């Protein structure tokens, strides 16, 4: 995010990181959220 | 279309060989050895095919060009692009200069930083 | 058990047909390709890019030089690359 | 059996195109004259620019077009080569050995170059 | 009741449709290229065995990917203490815990 | 005192590869029509494969002007054979030249006339040999000093390949002949 | 695909010379000779795989050749056509093969 | 189960139709090829075990306990290629045979070796004559399917 | 384990009461997409002939070191996965021939031999020569042969390679000739069209190696073997 | 049409000037000859900010 702002600002490369940064700071604290994806990949062990 | 695309292709390709003169319709069917096409197909492509073209140019009894209306000249790229700024007519794409002006990589680089580039 | 033909029954048959007629062909004087466009675009207006590859015998890197000379590309609201003749 | 085989081919073609002459408007007497006129006709270097120093290395091209060989048209099947050995596989051809016409179905031989 | 009849037939039928599904996936690539039909490759001999050994060791049931919440703890470990302890475990029923 | 403890039996080369560039664009469809001993299949490989019956070689005329001459015996015959194909092209009316000429591949052949133990040669020189009786019956040797590839067989007929100087063949075989002598059955 | 190479051979040229004479005599139309020549080529191609069963062997040496447009034009010299009856030893023969 | 259940499913129609693509404007298409398979009868031989050398060996139920092996039998099937291809080679039959996998086998069954032996033959192979069956062996662990 | 089955403990195939949900995984690795499909092919290919897991575990470790170096990127994954199994089988003591590998994969023998020389260069690992006594286990038990016949064909191929009786011939074809010699001298006589069918060699391949060891037939026989058929009445083929 | 730019490229450039409090917008809701709602965005240099 700091690298994209250092070079060309553009528009699609900035709005995508904002929507992604909010996703990481939300599922980390309050994981159990209805109607929203969670930090889940392919392992299987319940995330603490 | 297929017939209309073939007439326009041969009309511009032969001009780049070394012939700078207007042409009609009987000359194309004679030089390309396509005269035996019939009488119903020759008249149908004379008063309808070349008439529906909105960019066609008729000087007197022949036909001119349509992708470029300006004559050939050495010092002409800078003067033509200057009129678009003082009058506000727009701009000219790179594909229009490379097609009408042969070898445009020499006149652009010789001017220096007089023409700005746009990354699309 | 099974038989071991020191190869593969699904690959040996393909090698016999691949060596009969290879796609590596030559090209010269752009005239035969343009003449075959009238026999295709006469039925329907537009067509698909993959359909012109099977009819003609030119690669993708070479077919683009002809389609961008007497035609123009358009999505036609179907996302797929749709080529058509120039109406002007 | 060779002269008799050519007679069946002639009759198979003449009798076949009889309906074609009737569509244009040609009398049947013209077809009889076409076969009669056709039957009679049957019977060192120091500089890296010059190259003239290594001349006289090829043969004369005049030893090919002088009407001395026998033209034979046919079709190939398999072309195999190995160093100086040249394999040939021909089939369905028409020969002409000094006027006398010949015909065959297959031709598998060998030659060297 | 559900013994070794209808229960084992469900596992033999569930992986049977998966066997035909895996062959159809390899069959879709046949019409794309255009070679010869290969049958000894599309037949997988481990995907079916992995679902039968896992469902009869860890006590699970079903196909794990979908049905695995309605049938839990079906198979257990045979206890070996007394001669009557083994016979009692081999002839013990159960219930879907209501 | 000689270099080795035996020496003898010098190798003999039979294949010399050399390329040359013409420096001009020529129509490949016209050369095949005017030539008398040349192949040109556009549906297989776009090249003019012209052969003549004097050096027992084979020319591989490409499109930019590169011509590969294979089938020569020595380094002098390869240079003479490359100049014969350049004259028949200029005679037809093509401005052909003779630029960029060098030695490419020099395949040789020899025979030690005694068998060796291939089970001990590949085990000791593991970083320089590679033998596999199931794939191809032949020990492919590769030394990192003369850049010469050797093909040791079960009969001793070693075939050398990949070389640019004739002195490299006489040097690689001299430093490897006494080594194979110690592995006598 | 029709093979127009047989029209310029011994059997083809002998028939074209007789058809050209009837044109100058004001008896047939110039558009009629096109249908007769096209019909002769279709009837001669089907007779090569029905009425033809006999074969012949050849033996000689290769001289000059030419390959262009999928046409194997071979010009051999001193070729002896090995046949069980008619044995003719020619000095030079031309073989033009096609696909 | 290993007599009627494994074949009742196959008795229906395991094979499915498969038609190739049309691909027009490529010469003479006529009809695209159509391949179809066909089964017949399932097969289940004696339970064997292959070692690290790829050699068959009789799967002993007592040896599988000390080695912690899974008691299973190689399951076979009859595969017959009854394709049509919709061409000039109509009505053709090709027989094949491809391994499909194993199957768990319960002790004291009709396919095992230690089922018709008396007390004199069971004690020779180091086996308890008073210990019946009714349980599977998965990696040496004794597992049973509770009804 | 078949597919994946991971994350979303709560996923639990949720579908309310009609089974219409359950999303699927997507591009979670990007760069490691071509690597995930390699472990599934090796595990499946090494199961049709029933191979131990120790070879499979060491085969997957060989592909990890090659993909990490990124030196053979321009190559199909089926060719590299079919070549790593040949190395792991040799390091254990029971190598596998190239015939059985091509019969269960879409890779020819020429492609395996080309990729085999590139793996040993980037990883630097010595190899070992194949033997004939280690191949007398999977081929003898297929034709239903006892222990006496199996132990008789091993001494023939072991003594022939020491005195140099068939130079240049591959041990694969030599092992097939020792079985035919031991089968005719017992009660389980087998023809050449049946022995060469399983090994993969042609009918004329065994015939070329049978005439070389024909004069040394009574010499290569072990001392502890019942001669059911005399060496004088041995058929010649 | 004069600048020969793209629909997605010109919009990103005009949004940077509007976001920096340089130019504004004046929407219009009328009716064309076809009978549909035509909306225009007149952009001019506003020196009031």
């Amino acid at each position: 995010l700091r690298r994209n702002e250092q070079n060309g600002a553009a528009a699609h490369v900035i709005a995508e990181d904002v929507k992604l940064l909010q996703f990481h700071v939300a599922t980390m604290v309050d994981n159990e959220l209805p109607g929203l994806p969670r930090a889940m990949q392919k392992s299987g062990r319940p995330l603490k | 279309f297929g017939v209309l695309a073939k007439i326009v292709n041969y009309m511009k390709t032969r001009h780049q060989r070394g012939d700078t003169h207007p042409l009609t319709l009987d000359e194309i069917l004679d030089e390309t050895q396509h005269l035996d096409i019939g009488l119903k197909q020759k008249q149908w492509l004379m008063t309808e095919a070349l008439v529906n073209n909105p960019k066609i140019e008729v000087i007197d009894g022949k036909y001119a060009f349509k992708p470029k209306y300006n004559v050939r000249d050495k010092k002409a790229l800078l003067r033509l692009l200057d009129q678009h700024d003082q009058r506000g007519l727009g701009g000219i794409l790179l594909e229009d200069i490379e097609e009408a002006l042969p070898n445009s990589q020499k006149a652009v680089k010789a001017l220096g930083d007089q023409i700005l580039f746009v990354n699309r | 058990t099974n038989y071991k033909p020191v190869a593969n029954h699904q690959y040996n048959i393909e090698y016999e047909r691949k060596k009969k007629e290879d796609g590596k062909r030559a090209r010269a004087d752009k005239q035969h390709v343009l003449d075959m466009l009238f026999s295709a675009f006469e039925k329907h207006q537009y067509y698909n890019l993959k359909d012109l590859v099977d009819i003609t015998k030119q690669p993708v890197v070479y077919l683009k030089e002809i389609l961008k000379e007497i035609g123009v590309q358009n999505v036609k609201g179907i996302h797929k690359n749709t080529w058509e003749l120039k109406p002007e | 059996t060779v002269p008799k085989l050519y007679r069946s081919v002639i009759e198979d073609v003449i009798n076949d195109v009889r309906d074609i002459f009737l569509d244009d408007g040609v009398d049947e007497q013209v077809l009889m004259e076409l076969k009669t006129l056709w039957e009679n006709k049957l019977m060192g270097q120091v500089e890296e620019e010059p190259l003239n120093s290594e001349d006289d290395v090829s043969d004369e091209e005049g030893q090919e077009l002088f009407d001395t060989e026998n033209v034979v048209v046919c079709q190939y099947d398999k072309i195999h080569r190995s160093k100086n050995k040249w394999k040939f596989h021909l089939k369905d051809g028409i020969m002409n050995l000094n006027g006398r016409d010949y015909i065959f179905s297959k031709a598998i031989g060998d030659a060297e170059w | 009741l559900d013994l070794a009849g209808p229960l084992l037939a469900f596992l033999f039928r569930g992986m049977f449709k998966n066997l035909l599904k895996e062959v159809r996936i390899y069959a879709q690539k046949f019409i794309d290229r255009g070679k010869d039909f290969n049958l000894e490759l599309a037949i997988k001999t481990r995907i079916i065995s992995d679902g039968l050994k896992y469902s009869l060791a860890t006590g699970n049931w079903g196909d794990q990917k979908k049905a695995h919440q309605a049938r839990a703890g079906v198979s257990q470990v045979l206890n070996r203490l007394t001669f009557a302890s083994t016979l009692s475990h081999l002839r013990r029923l159960n219930s879907p815990i209501g | 005192t000689p270099a080795s403890e035996s020496s003898g039996i010098v190798p003999q080369l039979q294949n010399i590869v050399s390329t040359v560039n013409l420096g001009c664009k020529l129509d490949l469809k016209t050369i095949a029509l005017r030539a008398r001993n040349a192949e040109y299949n556009p549906k297989r490989f776009a090249a003019v494969i012209m052969r003549i019956r004097e050096p027992r070689t084979t020319a591989l005329i490409f499109s930019s002007g590169k011509m590969v001459c294979t089938g020569a015996k020595s380094e002098e015959q390869s240079r003479l054979a490359a100049r014969k194909y350049a004259r028949v092209v200029q005679k037809l009316g093509f401005p052909a030249k003779f630029l960029d000429f060098k030695i490419q591949n020099m395949v040789g052949s020899c025979d030690v006339k005694f068998p060796i133990r291939l089970e001990g040669l590949v085990l000791t020189h593991q970083q320089f040999s590679s033998y596999e009786p199931e794939l191809f019956p032949g020990l492919i040797y590769r030394m990192i000093k003369p850049r010469i590839v050797l093909l040791i067989f079960v009969s001793g007929k070693v075939v050398l390949t990949g070389a640019k100087v004739r002195a490299e063949i006489y040097e690689a075989f001299e430093n490897i002949y006494p080594i194979l002598k110690g592995f006598r059955k | 695909m029709a093979y127009q190479l047989y029209r310029n051979t011994t059997l083809g040229n002998s028939l074209q010379e007789s058809l050209d004479e009837l044109i100058q005599s004001q008896q047939i139309t110039p558009q009629l000779a096109l249908q007769v020549l096209l019909q002769f080529d279709k009837a001669i191609n089907a007779a090569l795989a029905q009425r033809v069963r006999n074969r012949v062997n050849f033996r000689g040496s290769l001289n000059t050749y030419r390959f262009c447009d999928n046409v194997w034009t071979f010009v051999l010299n001193d070729v002896e056509f090995r046949e069980v009856t008619e044995l003719i030893k020619v000095d030079k023969v031309k073989i033009v093969a096609c696909d | 189960f290993i007599q009627m259940s494994v074949q009742r499913i196959v008795e229906d129609a395991p094979p499915i139709d498969l038609q190739a693509e049309a691909q027009h404007a490529s010469g003479e298409v006529e009809e695209p090829p159509r391949y179809l398979l066909k089964f017949e009868q399932i097969y289940l031989s004696k339970p064997t075990h292959w070692e690290r050398d790829g050699a068959p060996s009789p799967m002993m139920p007592n040896e599988a306990r000390l080695r912690n092996l899974t008691y299973s039998a190689p399951l076979y099937v009859d595969i017959t290629k009854t394709v049509i291809k919709e061409g000039e080679e109509q009505l053709q039959t090709q027989h094949q045979k491809t391994f499909i996998g194993k199957i768990p086998i319960m002790l004291r069954s009709t396919y095992c070796l230690l089922n018709g032996l008396t007390d004199r033959d069971l004690c020779e192979l180091n086996e308890c004559p008073l210990d019946p069956g009714g349980y599977f062996i998965i990696n040496g662990s004794e597992k049973v399917l509770i009804a | 384990l078949s597919t994946m089955i991971g994350k979303g403990t709560g996923a639990a195939s949720f579908d309310e009461f009609g089974n219409s949900k359950y999303q699927n995984r997507r591009t979670m690795s990007s760069s490691d997409r071509a690597m995930m499909n390699a472990f599934k092919e090796i595990t499946t290919m090494a199961d049709r002939i029933n191979l131990p897991r120790n070879i499979v575990d060491r085969t997957n470790n060989l592909f990890k070191q090659v993909y990490e170096q990124k030196s053979l990127k321009g190559r199909a994954n089926d060719a590299i996965a079919s070549a790593c199994l040949y190395i792991a089988c040799r390091q254990e003591g029971v190598p596998r021939t190239f015939k059985e590998i091509c019969a269960v994969s879409r890779i020819s023998k020429k492609e395996i031999g080309r990729c085999f020389k590139l793996i040993l260069k980037a990883l630097e690992t010595s190899v070992d020569l194949i033997t004939t006594g280690d191949f007398m286990s999977r081929f003898c038990s297929n034709l239903c042969l006892p222990k006496q016949v199996q132990m008789a064909a091993t001494h023939i191929a072991r003594k022939a390679v020491e005195l140099d009786l068939v130079p240049g011939r591959s041990p694969i074809s030599v092992a097939a000739a020792a079985i035919y010699m031991a089968s005719q001298a017992s009660a389980e006589k087998r023809t050449q069209k049946e022995i060469g069918d399983i090994a993969g060699v042609a009918d004329v391949t065994i015939r070329q190696s049978y005439r070389l060891i024909y004069p040394r037939a009574p010499d290569l026989f072990p001392t502890d073997f019942k001669f059911d058929t005399p060496v004088d009445k041995l058929p010649q083929l | 049409e004069l600048l020969k730019f793209d629909r997605k490229q010109l919009r990103s450039v005009l949004n940077n000037l509007k976001g920096d409090k340089f130019i504004k917008c004046r929407m219009r809701v009328e009716t064309a000859a076809d009978g549909k709602t035509t909306r225009h965005n007149y952009y001019f240099i506003n020196y009031r900010t």
